[PDB]
DNA sequence: ACGAATTAAGCAATTCGTAATCATGGTCATAGCT
DNA sequence: AGCTATGACCATGATTACGAATTGC
């Protein structure tokens, strides 16, 4: 948990303003990238389960949040 | 500050660069539009998306500077 | 004063238009609406020796039918109207003239430019017609040698392009063109049979509906166009 | 206002006992002093004396009548 | 100046004062680069000189001039 | 601002030959009583402060008047900062034509198109030069000629965001506010032409639609800057309350100011005529 | 087509279930209630000769009711309905048939469990007392190897043991036990005898009153238990 | 059984019987629930475990049982503890709308339940309701 | 809109309450007919 | 003397924008 807490207190530090090393295009790089791999996960799921289902156009998806799906 | 922290009110002039003037010139001056350097100037910038004055992702193509003298 | 049924009768469906009236000597009573757009007379049997000028006509017309006809009606000492019945006495106030809104003459109705007539219940049904879908605007205009009624809303419409209720009321025989545009809210007049005259001259225009007790004349809106 | 009664920072002579508006507007009030000038706040300012502010205003005021004529 | 112009968009004052029209162009601004790029230089330019006379008509850098000494 | 409706009365409108000689009559006794009165006002007002020097003047700035021989009302007020004033000599520089000094209405706010505010401006002209019948004959022409007009002047413009909004097939999901619902109709029309889709946050063009329109919704919303398919854009150009926008944008403020002057934009036709 | 007074009135008792019902071809009306516990169908001896469905049925009805029986009804060139009588036509907006919450399907109710017979004075009486008590539920039942109907509150009783009405129904030689009860948002059938079944399974019933004109339907509450 | 298994209500808003977590099979299964109101500490104490309960039957048992329990704890509710039913949401920004003890602009309902707290009896030295507490709101 | 010296994990999301505004049901009042 | 169609009202219902409190990845 303290390994952890350090991790994620990292992300928080890196959009902080007055962070050493802060610049705005990593951390927008960061989560945008983020936004497109769930989202890139999420239409490869809807295809693969298209497939073996059989059917087409099915939304088999529930609903994602960043990491978890 | 000393005078601030112990309540006495301290006189003379606060800014320094008014009285540097008034020393240096203290006559009224005389100027000639002609030698003092305006540049006017603008810049054109293409984007998809408007572009944003704070990050400006986008290239600079279009500049223009006018120069008085 | 004694005033018989048919009167009555005729001066309640008055009393709709206008709230005041303003009775005047003689057998001739006249009505006009507060904003000048339907003006409506009639000529009763009753004889009239003084004027007076009633506000609440309506309440009036109960009190009358409340008491006996043969009531005996006259300007009562407070200056106002005094009811005497063949066993009891009522006061009723009299308006200030100033505060009715009456005709100061009869109005000369022109020549008419077309001439028909319309049946009781083809305007009885139109009354009910016009309440139950909320129709405010009909157009009188002609169709095929014959001269049609129509209804339009003017919420939904104001071009007046959607027919909700349409009517023939009679033959044609003639090439000038019409288009007149009537609000509901004059057709104020009683039931029965009635004879419609319309006029209409670049921007004057009007209509008559005279029945067999009572006359009554509308505006025409300044969207009616005519070829005349 | 600033300049035909003076409301430079050191004309104030004190307080002066204010009345409610009503009392001003209708002059029903009594006239509030002669030796000194007052305003409806309700503070008494010098008469006989002359402020500094006003008397800038009156410096650029005579400038600018000067060079508009 | 305390002229109140429906809108402050560099065209509307240049119309409103100097009575010179902007030439009228097609399409959006990011694909008029690609279109015209005579036309997109050429208006750039021309934005210029538009500030460039509405400076000279009004002669506002010689009132801060005069201000500023 | 004084002289309402009293002195240029008490003295009479007979003589004035002409408009500029009511504005030199109007020259003259402002002249006559304007320095004394303000004089002795403002005396006053020092002596009762006792301060050392009075420094406050009057000038006359603005004079507005209904044009003379003309049932024109020239000048009247809405609510606070809002006003319009016909006026003719302002700070001593006579006008060869009136100037409408209008402040606070929508002519110079920019929410309205230009040719509504055009119209809207003409229409104050008309209201306080020359007077009821020409803004009547006006509103009817301009009713006439306005279903002519481009829609891309007389629809409405606004945002979209949240396309999906619980789109259910169509359904609003989220009380589509009259132009997301639009959207969605442009969606359904567009099923099977292969044209863009709609994104979040793009200027859309709301169009509505006459009832009982084929497309199931009494407005439309494309694109902003893009026009309808011109194969559902007929059948929608077909189907405009023209009225709507219409009572939406401009017959409200017009029946606000006719109002706020005593008049009426709207024709009574009254029986009258006949009963003198 | 053209509809008989009858007609009418049959189906302005059904409008009171739906203020919308849709028309089909054919000579069998049918709808249902905006929360599915009440339905009604008829068998009415003129034939539609086209679908349709209306909005507002009330007022189409209140319309009709001033014209002539003789008016011919027909889809419209634009797929409205219009009335064409001797001389005026009447034009009516034809809702979307989505818009209109109508049964899919006429309902093939069931072999009753228990049949019993409501006498027209019976209902009549009933459903106005049930106003002046101000009685909401009333609850059918068996009770001393009879078949009695008895008018309960529930605003203040929640437990409906408060005994507010009673009315004896009929004779029953039936083993199975019930109580069931009925809100009187449901009571909208006309005055007139109908044939009561009764039918219970699992953990639902329903109660159906046919009659000589008209069939209804009405659900079972939850309260509403049986014993078979 | 009857039970729907897993449903959703909005973003971040779901229920699901979970029977196994990271390769961990569990002897029953579990509800596991982010979101609802079981989890805003906000909601009372006792209307927490009772929906908790409800969501529990709706992911597992079926509508049937969901009716009865909701009449259950409808009977149940009346004779309950006060202190336990309660929304327990904080207060912050005393000084925007308090006067006589009474609400001012745009005065949320706990804020409007504080001032009441205050109206109520005072005078005897309690602790007050400084922001950054929490206080429940009946 | 120039105060001027300075400082410390982030964003997306729901849900409720309040304040503003438009549409309307139940009921009361008016009244009109019988 | 009473039923009933309709205007007013008084509150009620509904939608929108904004502030606030709380999760959750
Ligand atoms: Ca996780």
């Amino acid at each position: 948990l303290n390994r952890k807490i350090l991790i994620n207190s990292l992300y928080g530090a890196l959009g902080n303003i007055h962070f050493r090393y802060y610049d705005l295009r990593n951390a927008t790089a960061i989560t945008i990238f983020g936004q497109v791999g769930i989202q890139w996960i999420a239409r490869k799921i809807n295809e693969y389960l298209n497939k073996v289902c059989g059917t087409n156009d099915e939304d088999f998806i529930a609903a994602g949040d960043t990491d978890s799906v | 500050k000393r005078m601030e922290d112990i309540g006495l009110e301290a006189l003379g002039m606060n800014d320094f660069k008014l009285a540097y003037i008034s020393d240096t010139y203290g006559s009224e001056i005389v100027y000639d539009r002609k030698f003092v350097r305006v540049a006017n100037c603008d810049i054109e910038v293409t984007g998809d998306k408007f572009p944003d004055p704070m990050k400006a992702e986008y290239e600079i193509d279009a500049i223009t500077h006018y120069d008085s003298i | 004063m004694k005033l018989s049924k048919d009167t009555t009768a005729l001066l309640k469906n008055f009393a709709t238009i206008n709230s005041g009236i303003m009775l005047k000597s003689g057998q001739f009573i006249m009505t006009r609406a507060v904003n000048g757009t339907t003006y409506a007379e009639a000529n009763i049997s009753d004889v009239i020796d003084f004027d007076v000028a009633i506000y609440d006509l309506n309440g009036f017309l109960g009190i009358l039918s409340l008491v006996n006809d043969d009531a005996e009606i006259s300007q009562s000492e407070d200056g106002n109207i005094k009811i005497a019945d063949a066993r009891s006495t009522i006061f009723w106030p009299a308006a200030d003239p100033s505060t009715v809104v009456a005709p100061n003459k009869p109005i000369p109705f022109p020549v008419a430019s077309a001439v028909t007539e319309i049946k009781a219940e083809d305007l009885q049904q139109l009354l009910r017609v016009s309440r139950g879908l909320q129709i405010d605007t009909i157009a009188i205009t002609v169709k095929e040698g014959k001269i049609v009624i129509n209804g339009f809303n003017k919420v939904e419409d104001s071009a007046l392009t959607r027919v909700k209720y349409s009517l023939t009321l009679g033959d044609y025989d003639g090439e000038n063109t019409f288009n007149f545009i009537i609000n509901m809210a004059n057709m104020k007049m009683q039931p029965g049979n009635y004879k419609l005259l319309l006029w209409a001259k670049g921007k004057q225009g009007a209509a008559k509906f005279e029945g067999e007790h009572a006359n009554y004349v509308v505006a025409l809106e300044a969207d009616s166009t005519h070829d005349f | 206002i600033i300049r035909q009664v003076n409301i430079s920072p050191e004309t104030i002579r004190g307080q002066f006992k204010v009345h409610p508006i009503h009392e001003y507007i209708a002059g029903t009030a009594p006239k509030p002093s002669d030796e000194y000038s007052c305003s409806p706040n309700g503070w008494m300012y010098d008469k006989h004396q002359e402020g500094i502010i006003p008397k800038e205003i009156a410096k650029v005021f005579f400038q600018r009548k000067d060079w508009k004529k | 100046a305390f002229t109140n112009l429906p809108s402050f968009s560099l065209e509307s004052v240049a119309q409103h004062e100097t009575k010179k029209g902007k030439l009228p162009y097609d399409g959006p601004i990011n694909k008029l680069r690609e279109t015209n790029h005579q036309r997109y230089i050429s208006y750039n330019i021309i934005d210029v000189e538009s500030v460039q006379a509405i400076d000279k008509i009004r002669g506002f850098i010689d009132l801060v001039l005069s201000m500023s000494y | 601002y004084v002289c309402v409706d009293k002195v240029i009365e008490k003295v009479g409108l007979d003589r004035f030959k002409e408009q500029n000689d009511l504005v030199e009559f109007m020259n003259q006794f402002g002249k006559k009583k304007m320095e004394p009165m303000i004089d002795v006002a403002y005396r006053e007002l020092c002596d009762y402060m006792n301060n050392r020097e009075h420094l406050m003047h009057m000038d006359r700035e603005a004079i507005s008047c209904p044009p003379l021989g003309s049932k024109g009302v020239g000048g009247f007020w809405k609510a606070k900062k809002r006003y319009a004033l016909n006026v003719y000599d302002m700070e001593d520089k006579r006008f060869a034509e009136p100037h409408l000094k209008i402040m606070g209405m929508e002519t110079q706010q920019s929410s309205t198109p230009k040719a509504v505010q055009e119209a809207l401006e003409e229409s104050i002209r008309r209201i306080l030069q020359e007077g009821e019948e020409s803004v009547q004959e006006y509103y009817k022409n301009f009713e006439k000629e306005y279903r002519q007009l481009d829609y891309k002047v007389i629809a409405e413009v606004k945002t979209a965001n949240d396309i999906a909004k619980y789109d259910d097939k169509g359904w609003p999901g989220f009380k589509c506010p009259f132009h997301i619902r639009g959207v969605l109709t442009y969606r359904r029309a567009v099923s099977g032409l292969g044209v863009a889709p709609i994104l979040d946050g793009n200027k859309v063009m709301v169009l509505p639609l006459r009832e009982g329109n084929p497309f199931g919704d009494k407005c439309i919303a494309w694109p902003s800057g893009t026009e309808l398919p011109k194969e559902i854009r007929s059948d929608v150009l077909s189907w405009i309350d023209h009225s709507t926008l219409f009572q939406k944008s401009f017959v409200k403020p017009l029946a606000g100011m006719c109002e706020s002057a005593g008049m009426d934009y709207e024709e009574k036709a009254s029986l009258d005529f006949l009963f003198g």
